[PDB]
């Protein structure tokens, strides 16, 4: 009983966005990155949890390089980073976490983020039609800590473990391939049955 | 100060490592969860509840894939439907809430409990033969050797729904077969025929392990 | 009686709703809730002058048919049913007392498989073992209260499993009938 | 010696660890600190604090930003001054302490306090409509239906000073509207213009959370 | 934060080192054990079994390796065989599971028991000396000499196994040798040519040291 709790079926950190540098780059925090993921947390309606997140940045070939390295998290409503010189980079309000590329991977743990008390993951209403607004964790930027333009090509992988998982509401899982991010449908023409089929 | 080597292993990054880490907000404080109905706790209670199997699922045009949730019995010893009691295998127990949770685990064990529903009209009657084999046994060559084994007579003019236990299961596999042990008997303005759906479950001692995408 | 998720609704009459008329081609119907009766009635008029709202609900489904037809129904609640269009109109998102018709009623315009739906507060409709179905939810949402005009709690899921059969001569259309009394309605914010 | 190993996140600087670092002066003593009065622990109680909510921020004359502290009543069922029960927004709430406050933070929940003073000539009478709007409702058309709804009438031959009370408030938003409930009466010799203050505050349940700059 | 310093010898890999390591698999649990019949914890109790000592090493023809189990005995004062009480070292106790795990270990000490069958007719009787000479001591000229120091003197027509307990190994060696006492006696119609089967084992306080591949 103890393999099938909730816990164990949303442990084991998966890759959720990979960042390319070749001088700064943001990714607004979405498990459905993911790619396997999305199916699994839509087996509930509701869910609250926090996440650990991991920064594995190496170069295009994997070879690690001496270069410094800001990953900052602006926490929801702040505004996001327009160009590598703007003023929202040294507010402190935004946490940021310096790490060179010898020292093993950053490892920074968010929150419950949502005002709610639980993200939900379908919307039955308008706020545009299926927009949860309220389901916004936050949004991750990186930049090579510096003012000129950096030596090397990078890459920034993002690992997140969630934690102190909780479930409510069960539904059906889905069957369809998806299509969209944010909104649920599905190819009318192209409907397919659910398994295989058989001749009797 | 206090001597300390590291010991291998050190610097690495284990996807699976459930060590602690430090908050990027200190201060915050996340709002306080409240009752919302309908908490789970573990899936095997999303195991354990009735679902659909497609014992038919034969047809996969896209304006019929309704016809999938049951099978037709309508008008004497002859098969109607057989299947395999194989959860987490390809078949038609992908389409249960078990057989969909099984393909995220490795390994499962336990017993199932398949019911049927009888949905003709309430005048209809009539003896329908639903008999398990143990794995390794081959599909029986009629009703007369169907009955030998492990099976239940269910008449629908009675009880309109009834139950078998498959005994156990774990990842050669059981079979099910329905024989028609009477045939289809019906009155003046009746229509004539009919459908049973198959609703399949887990009971209270099905585990999973080595959970997998 | 089935008691949604087990639990009674906490801290006020029987509507009905307009029949259904259930036939050989029908695939399936859906109410939202509680838009299905922000329209009509007293409750209605305090939902649409009110900002916030919290409610149970006990809906009733009953079907007359007699003992010469055959068919089954499933009758569920999917909390934030929401749809997946082949963005979906505004009748087709929140259609009031006279439901909307799936198109689609195997994956139920939400991408979702129809077997799978028993893991909802459910019952089931047999036509040759009973003609009612009661379900008693309570309020699902993660706020305490709610817009009642932008957003549905739960969507009510009528489905036809198995096809409606009858002989040349009886009657080929059986009346749905749905009954729903708001139950421990609290409301909010008089604009 | 004692085997331990680097975990993931080592040798990283996070700016919101509040780790305990190493004292540039180990032999220091800083002067004992003495108890200077009005010390203050929590900005809720600077929170709590009335202060001048200038409704009347319609000019930006250099020489004449000052008359946006009061707006004008002087000489039946017209509208004097309408805003929004909105701290944090832009708007007349800038001015307030607490609307300044609702600047570094992003969340903020509670019930807000906003009373009005007459500042007209003792003899003066008269009597005017303050009503409140729930959240959502559109601004009344007319002293008919702002009266239907929450309101205070406010004389200010009898009492110079009225308390309004937001009920709620959440980061639509909610209006607060003056009517002209009778005309402005004066004796003569009495100034024929008057000036209301709005002073508008927070109550003891308002909360904020997520603090920025 | 806590002050500590690497003392010499971190990031070494030891492949003897058995600190403990993180679990690839935190949620995984193995299948319980059962209990299954004859489980060993001590390889001691493998070394005190007794096992066939090949004291006939003498041929190697693939059609006859199976002549190397026993020696015969056929038809005064002669030797039948000789072989040396050294467990580890190259020659007959190869055979034996003492002798094999003696290979994967340095250094062993302690008391042999080595037993012998005689393999004749019921009928058949005679004697037959086995002598052990400590360590140092040279093969003995004759069964004169082999007489005076330790032995046993072995008759078959009355008891079919005898025991010789070697006192005393460690890691010279000691002899061990089997004189005709008398000849060998047989009735007509029973067979002229016997075997003799060597059992060798370790007593209770053998012991081994330094695992060694």
């Amino acid at each position: 009983t103890a393999e099938t709790t909730l816990d164990s079926f949303f442990s084991r950190a998966g890759l959720v966005g990979e960042i390319d540098l070749p001088g700064y780059a943001n990714w607004d925090i979405d498990i459905t990155g993911y790619a396997q993921m999305r199916r699994k947390v839509e087996l509930f309606t509701y869910m609250r949890f926090d996440a650990e997140f991991t920064f594995v940045a190496c170069t295009p070939t994997g070879e690690v390089v001496p270069q410094l390295l800001q990953y900052m998290f602006v926490p929801p409503g702040a505004p996001k980073p327009d160009s590598r010189e703007s003023l929202a980079w040294q507010t402190a309000t935004n946490p940021s976490v310096f790490v060179k590329l010898s020292d093993p991977p950053a490892q920074v743990s968010v929150p419950f983020m949502s005002p709610a008390s639980a993200y939900q993951w379908f919307y039955d209403g308008y706020p545009e039609y299926g927009a949860m607004p309220n389901n916004m964790m936050g949004t991750f930027s990186v930049r090579t800590v510096g003012t000129s333009k950096s030596k090397y090509p990078l890459v920034v992988r993002i690992y997140m473990r969630m934690k102190h998982v909780r479930a409510w509401i069960p539904r059906p899982m889905r069957n369809q391939n998806y299509l969209f991010k944010a909104n649920p449908n599905y190819a009318g023409n192209s409907i397919k049955p659910t398994g295989a089929s058989r001749t009797a | 100060g206090f001597p300390t080597e590291l010991k291998p292993g050190t610097n690495q990054f284990l996807t699976t490592d459930d060590g602690v880490s430090a908050p990027i907000l200190p201060n915050f404080h996340p709002t306080p969860c409240i009752h919302i109905p309908g908490e789970v706790r573990n899936l095997l209670e999303l195991c354990q509840v009735e679902t659909i199997l497609e014992v038919n699922n034969v047809p996969t045009n896209a304006t019929s894939l309704m016809e999938r949730l049951r099978f037709p019995v309508s008008a004497k010893g002859e098969l109607c439907a057989v299947f395999r009691a194989d959860p987490g295998r390809n078949g038609p127990w992908q389409s249960t809430l078990l057989g969909q949770l099984c393909g995220y685990y490795t390994q499962w064990s336990g017993s199932l409990e398949v019911t049927f529903m009888f949905t003709g009209s309430f005048m209809a009657t009539g003896k329908m033969l639903i008999a398990y084999t143990p794995p390794g046994g081959p599909l029986p060559k009629d009703r007369a050797t169907a009955m030998l084994g492990t099976h239940v007579i269910w008449d629908f003019g009675l009880q309109s729904s009834v139950t078998l236990v498959i005994p156990w299961i774990s990842n050669t596999t059981g079979l099910v077969s329905i024989w028609y042990q009477t045939n289809y008997v019906v009155p003046i303005g009746a229509p004539n025929t009919a459908y049973i759906i198959a609703l399949a479950a887990a009971q209270k001692n099905f585990t999973m392990k080595l959970c997998k995408d | 009686i089935i008691v949604g998720y087990g639990e009674w609704p906490s801290y006020n009459r029987f509507y009905t709703l307009d029949t259904k008329l259930w036939e050989k081609s029908s695939k399936g119907w859906y109410w939202k809730f509680p838009d299905v009766l922000t329209e009509t009635g007293v409750f209605g008029q305090n939902a649409q002058f009110h900002y916030l709202y919290r409610s149970g609900f006990c809906i009733h489904v009953q079907c007359n048919a007699s003992k010469f037809h055959q068919g089954a129904l499933l009758v569920a609640v999917l909390p934030e049913y929401v749809i997946g269009t082949v963005h979906p109109p505004y009748k087709q998102t929140q259609p009031g007392a006279d439901g909307f018709e799936l198109q689609h009623p195997y994956v139920l315009d939400a991408g979702i498989p129809i077997s799978q739906l028993t893991v909802c507060p459910h019952q089931w409709i047999n036509l040759r073992t009973n003609n009612c179905a009661t379900i008693i939810v309570p309020y699902i949402n993660a706020l305490p209260f709610d817009s009642a005009l932008n957003h549905c709690n739960f969507g009510l899921l009528v489905v036809p499993i198995s096809p409606l059969d009858y002989d040349q001569g009886a009657t080929p259309v059986i009346p749905i009938t749905i009954t729903l009394a708001p139950m421990c309605s609290e409301f909010a914010g008089l604009r």
